[PDB]
């Protein structure tokens, strides 16, 4: 889990 | 007309922290999305993808409870849960100010010029000059619980603000003469009243929307006090916008649908329903040229909507 990432 | 019934855009929000009064997202003039995810504000650069980890919170405990940025869009304002309302310089990456005013968490942000507006879990709202060492120069005090929703009108004439205390408040830009006192304070929503936006093309028009409890979008003139509409969402309202270029609103909502609605204005027809995420709808910003609506929700997605556009 990345933040922001798509 | 033709709206997307897909996002253009689905990203990660992993951590969001799920407290309605919170305004955790706010889009800048410079295209730059900045998300407030428990502890750390991130900015996500819409035209190349790019993310940063602009800050985060250095004591245990401390959560991010609102982001706005300034109108140029190189200065975001933070609030924290440890009652601080901090500038930060996004090219520079720092931190100018961490400005103490307030005696509870800062939920709510609003920018009039060189004047940032905070709201606080107190119910008190402080008006800080963000250019000069002695930043709190107001104190709006109407309400007796949180100020959840808190935005300057488009051309800084009136100050509207939404709280758990049911209550609207539409304070003038100035005290003048006399004191700090609401030009109107409208009771009818029977909930907190987070959503709050006003009417870019007529200068006294405000949409608010409220709670579970409530569960209606209300139109108002905020100069004759009058109620032009008041249509029932079967929802809370955690968000309002409109889009100036469609002459429509969108709503977030959350149980049981989770859904955006997008209105036609004046005749607040239901145009369109956005479905997709799976827990309710937290808060919605407006990309600066209009076309898109980020969505932020309690699934820790963040959906945007080019629900504005067709290219």
């Amino acid at each position: 889990r990345a933040p922001x990432s798509d | 007309r033709y709206i997307p019934s897909l996002p253009d855009r689905i990203l990660d929000a992993p951590e969001i922290r799920n407290d309605y009064y919170l305004n955790l997202v706010d889009w800048s003039s410079g295209n730059v999305l900045a998300v407030a995810l428990d502890n750390s504000v991130y900015l996500w650069s819409a035209s190349s993808g790019d993310i940063l980890q602009l800050l985060q919170m250095e004591q245990p405990g401390e959560y991010i409870s609102s982001v706005a940025w300034i109108k140029e869009g190189n200065y975001l304002a933070v609030g924290t849960s440890s009652a601080e309302v901090q500038l930060w310089d996004v090219q520079q990456q720092k931190r100018l100010r961490n400005m103490t005013s307030h005696s509870a968490r800062v939920g709510s942000l609003s920018w009039n010029s060189y004047i940032l507006s905070s709201g606080s879990r107190s119910g008190h709202i402080h008006h800080h000059d963000v250019r000069v060492a002695e930043h709190h120069v107001a104190t709006l005090s109407g309400h007796s619980q949180e100020v959840c929703g808190l935005r300057w009108a488009p051309d800084g004439r009136h100050l509207a603000s939404g709280g758990n205390d049911n209550l609207v408040n539409v304070w003038p830009s100035a005290p003048g003469e006399g004191g700090w006192v609401p030009l109107q304070t409208f009771t009818q929503h029977q909930g907190a009243v987070k959503a709050v936006a006003w009417c870019p093309w007529q200068s006294n028009v405000l949409a608010t929307g409220g709670g579970t409890s409530d569960r209606h979008i209300r139109i108002w003139n905020v100069c004759s006090g009058a109620c032009l509409s008041a249509v029932d969402a079967h929802s809370q309202v955690c968000s309002i916008l409109w889009s100036p270029h469609y002459k429509e609103l969108i709503s977030g909502h959350g149980f049981a649908q989770n859904q955006l609605v997008i209105w036609k204005y004046p005749t607040m027809a239901k145009v369109a329903e956005l479905k997709g995420h799976t827990s309710r709808v937290l808060s919605l910003t407006m990309s600066p040229d209009g076309a898109t609506v980020a969505s932020a929700a309690a699934d820790e997605t963040l959906r945007l909507w080019r629900c504005f556009e067709l290219d």
